[PDB]
């Protein structure tokens, strides 16, 4: 019933990540060494915020 | 058959499907026939 | 007859709380006898009728007011409309040819 | 069975056991199937809300038991006799009472005819000497009664002050009575039990009011029931008339009690007073509450 | 005229206010074409929130006036409104003997 | 002022997407339309300075949920009375009484 | 079944698992065909439109919930114990819980005797001494509650601000409450989350009421839902006098959260502030949704 | 059956297959006996006449669908999730889709819950994991539907004209809908098609008006149906105020169709035209109708 | 189900409970905000 | 046997057999009795 | 119960007053000349918080 199939005007799109959290989280996925490759370091000695 | 159902109901009167909203306005109107002529122009 | 007796010397009860009963007040006129307020009686000791000593009396002086009609879950009564509305007009005028 | 009986005694004064040992020794028994029997019918109350419907309030409403007895005996003559004391044991202007038996005690019921009695089956009752009679009673008072609890103390002094225990242990608020002589002024206590009815439930914990200034001759009697007025002398004074307004506000809340305090003053002769706590129950056996 | 917007696209207030002239329009036979112009004169809001009827808010419109189609105890105050002035005006114009 | 042809162009060419992008708009109008109309009342109680002094001061407001039942009219050029029903456990109730 | 459990949590604190595992242990069990005791009832408005009848929105109404107990014993004299706790496990004007535990989760509904239960066979239920009881209770409260979860925000300065984490994870809105303490100005949000319900979905997005000062020792509760006053002072101030035609208007919509920000300024002394949020749902059991 | 396919896309976008081919897979299936389904309800009006009454027209009603579903499952959790999937695929506020399809194509209908939904048997489900759900869902537009027959006319000149070819294969009028950029006056055709609603259907045959001239990134759609304003224009501003009471009267009846004529003037860049034709039915299925 | 019964009397309308008192005192109060700000206050 | 037949139509109240024009009438008359004395003799 | 639970009555209570904000509040109840008979004074001659 279609005249044509048009792909959605899909709009403008943000994101953000501080890292703050525990562990790294399903937003990132790890890729080439699989799954688990990835961490939280806390860098306390400069006292600064977490980073991945 | 006839006595003892809907169709006693009927000699009832107005036990089953009945409003109150159509009787109103036909007593209002009723009312109005009565009254309006009699009511002064002012 | 008067029966609400607001206009006496003595006042009567124009208010009063299930706790503590009526209180009595007295009209207090201002300036030119137009406007009338209620003063209370701060030391109410008016005196019980000589009708209230009586046996068999059950009427209702105008001097001492008694009945409150209770409404509560346990009432004997059915209450069907406490209405208040406030005051109007602040003023009036009352004239034509003089 | 042994562990519930039920009695009759009429307006006249006839015993009649219903059901229980000794049951149908007078001839009638009952059958099965009595309704509004067991607990108070209460309506609840709701009022249009954000959620639906809020919580308004309880009424209790009068009982309509419906039941059915069976008069029986070996000749129609005597049978007669017995369906005639079954009638006569009833009345639509005076109350009978109805006796509920069982190991939490003894409870009763003051019930009326509410319509005529539906006797007998389609054809006489002569042929069986056995029939059915279907009545449908009324209790204006919904509530199981057992006799009340009372107390009394005297005194001689001129200004005096007692303490009656007092505790609700029934399921429903029960509204005291008092029966003070004269003269005197009494100070009676109309403690709230954390009842926020008034919207005073902490305010009025301690409340006392004082009764007016009974004149000679002037005994009271002051129920808080609200079937009844408040104050009523003995000489017929109009003692509510004098006392301005005033009047006991609060029941005794279930599983509520303390020593309420009782203050007499002004009493040259030294009077009495007597406290007459009702006990209420909304089904006919139930273990006590706390 | 009188109408009832239960969901039409009409937003009292916004689209139409009290005074101002709109067009309406009744499906019955010789006059589907024409359109009646009146002042808008009246409009209600009313909702009922109880259980058992159940009325979202909605705008009931009155456009034009009629004192013949009006109700017979409308009619009647505001007869009586006309005549207690009248006898205000003529009391205060009386003149003393 | 977004032209055809630049709309065109922004939809890379396609006039269905381009008529897709013109309908979405359309529809996001008709949408703050009906929303517009389908908002709920704020009805809020004021009341005069107990001091006695000039400006309203705010009451309270009653929810539109929290309402029984209510009715407001417009009328042109007369008086009407508007009808508030609430529970009597409402807090703006408790206060008016 | 272990798969769901229902227990019931008097008025007077006693303990009743009705079904699943340990059921029956304090003599009363649940009876099948239980009604509108799963989903909360709704009724959908409609009015007149051109094809018919246009949606026009829906009310959520109070819960009926009609079921049945059964009290048993070996003995009538325990029987007759265990169903006088079962009826004093219950009250009108007071609720009892009703809880239910399964995978997802224990959900309570507060519930209160509707109207009398009705108990008992025909017969005297000492005979059997296992009898059953139709219980007609209601929520006034439809939803299906878990605890609510409440957080804590103490400073010492006299100017800070803080992210509170919220997050409504059942299928309904929930209305937020915040107890503030004084002096001090609150800065509170009332973020929109999207809802259009006074047709400014996006205009408060990010939308945030300032309480008024708060003088010593008027600390407030400030409750978002319509069945509450928004703010009251503990002393009985008139706090919201003073407030100027303003209000929290938004429940947090299903789904939605964020770090809701909270400011405070003008504390000689700091502040706390405390938020609880409900946990509703409409089904005593559900997966999460997202 | 294989000649017909029942499916569900809830409100989260979820599948299910509820009858034909693939059935079950998502454990949910559909038990018979489902009401108001296949036809449009329609009441037909009669006034008092002579001979009895006269037919006086016609109203569709809007759809109330009562229908059972069956979830399914081995395991209890499983059924539990399933049950929980198939809760969340339904709403109050938003309708989800329910779609047919047979050797006719497929259509599709727009549902929402009534009320709420009636679950599982008299026992707990987790016993049977096999439970029934009885929905009542509702259908505010009546009509079951297809994809709508789109043109799209652009140009280049000043002042151009067109023909749309348009005809109505289904059984009950539908309305059309334009979406026309700006600037430029545009002539939009409004035939009657014949049809006697305002006693004008010859007279109207060749119907055309006028839009108002739109100004510079005023594009708008022109939507001919009852419930929704006609015209609205994309940058907000009031097209309609401008349009001097004239609308859209006319819908494509049954059975009609012709090459309708689109004018452009008074377009300096030269616009586009698109014409949306809806393809409503009344029933799931039915052959073609000329 | 329900159609045919008390589903059905719902759309019949006001034919099972429904009073009459209470539909009297609404059109009264309906009655009463129509032509109470009008009447005078002589 | 009288719960939940017309022993509690009763209690429904004016459900089944009930008609409007005797209400109406005596709505009328006791509106006729508080203000027929007020009415003024002209 | 009774061992659980803590009653209202058998609960010791303390009460506290400033008058700083220079308003009586509802918890002091006139007594013998009823409402209006109690004020707060600010007695800010001297350097003295409000009485009552």
């Amino acid at each position: 019933p279609l005249s044509t199939v048009v792909s959605p005007e899909d709009s403008a799109v943000q994101y953000k990540a501080n890292f703050v959290g525990q562990y790294i989280g399903p937003m990132w996925k790890p890729m080439g060494n699989g799954w688990g490759s990835l961490g939280i370091h806390t860098h306390a000695l400069i006292s600064e915020a977490p980073s991945m | 058959s006839s006595g003892g159902g809907p169709a006693v109901v009927n000699n009832y009167g107005d036990i089953h499907t009945a409003n109150y909203d159509e009787f109103y306005k036909g007593q209002q109107r009723r009312e109005a026939q009565q009254q309006a002529p009699i009511l002064p122009v002012r | 007859v008067d029966n609400s007796n607001a206009t006496a010397l003595e006042g009567t009860f124009f208010s009063g709380t299930i706790v503590d009963g009526f209180a009595r007040s007295v009209l207090l006129y201002g300036g030119g006898f137009v406007e009338d307020t209620l003063s209370v009686v701060s030391d109410d000791q008016t005196l019980q009728p000589d009708e209230y000593y009586q046996s068999g009396w059950l009427a209702t002086m105008a001097k001492m007011p008694w009945l409150v009609v209770r409404d509560n879950e346990w009432t004997p009564i059915e209450s069907s409309d406490l209405s208040w509305g406030p005051a109007k007009n602040v003023s009036v005028i009352v004239g034509g040819d003089n | 069975t042994d562990f519930l009986k039920i009695e009759l005694i009429g307006r006249d004064g006839s015993h009649w056991v219903l059901s229980g040992p000794g049951m149908g020794q007078q001839g009638v028994t009952l059958n099965p199937n009595l309704q509004q029997f067991y607990d108070a019918p209460v309506k609840t109350l709701y009022v249009p809300g954000p959620f639906g419907e809020e919580y308004a309030g309880k009424r209790v409403q009068r009982r309509e038991i419906v039941f059915s007895v069976q008069a029986y005996d070996e000749d129609p003559d005597t049978w007669s006799t017995v369906d005639s004391l079954w009638r006569w044991a009833w009345d639509y202007d005076e109350e009978s009472e109805l006796r509920v038996s069982t190991s939490d005690g003894t409870r009763f019921l003051k019930v009326r005819l509410m319509e005529e009695p539906k006797p007998y089956y389609e054809k006489d009752p002569h042929i069986t000497a056995d029939n059915p009679i279907v009545m449908t009673v009324t209790a204006t008072f919904p509530y199981w009664q057992d006799e009340p609890e009372e107390l009394i103390w005297t005194t001689l002094s001129t200004e005096d002050m007692t303490r009656f225990p007092v505790r609700n242990d029934g399921d429903v608020p029960v509204w005291l009575k008092w029966t003070l002589t004269a003269p005197g002024l009494w100070i009676l206590p109309d403690f709230s039990w954390g009842n926020d009815m008034y919207s005073r439930g902490r305010e009025d914990l301690g409340r006392t009011v004082a009764m007016p200034e009974l004149v000679a001759g002037e005994h009271v009697s002051v129920d808080s029931d609200p079937r009844v007025q408040t104050l009523i002398a003995v000489n017929g004074m109009p003692t509510q008339n004098r006392w301005k307004g005033n009047d006991l506000l609060y029941p005794l809340m279930p599983g509520k009690g303390a020593e309420i305090p009782v203050q007499l003053k002004n009493a040259p002769e030294g009077g009495a007073c007597k406290l007459t706590r009702p006990r209420w129950y909304s089904r006919p056996w139930s273990r006590p509450g706390v | 005229h009188l109408m009832a917007l239960h969901d039409s696209w009409i937003i009292p207030g916004l689209h139409i206010d009290i005074g101002q002239r709109m067009g309406s329009t009744v499906n019955s036979k010789g006059v589907e074409n024409i359109v009646w112009v009146n002042q808008l004169e009246e409009m209600t809001a009313a909702w009922d929130n109880s259980a058992g009827q159940t009325m979202p808010l909605s705008w009931v419109l009155k456009a034009g006036k009629s004192d013949r189609a009006m109700s017979i105890g409308e009619r009647v105050a505001r007869l009586a409104k006309k005549m207690s002035e009248a006898l205000n005006n003529v009391g205060v114009h009386i003149v003393q003997s | 002022a977004n032209n055809w042809t630049d709309i065109l162009a922004a939809s890379d060419g396609d006039e269905w997407a381009a008529f897709k992008t013109i309908e979405a708009q359309a529809d996001e109008v008709r949408a703050g339309h009906q929303a517009l109309r389908r908002a709920k009342p704020l009805i809020r109680l004021w009341m005069n300075n107990p001091d006695g002094s000039e400006g309203l001061v705010y009451v309270g407001r009653v929810d539109y949920d929290d309402t029984i039942r209510g009715s407001f009219p417009f009328k042109n050029n007369t008086p009407s009375q508007g009808v508030l029903e609430l529970r009597d456990d409402n807090y703006l109730a408790v206060w008016l009484k």
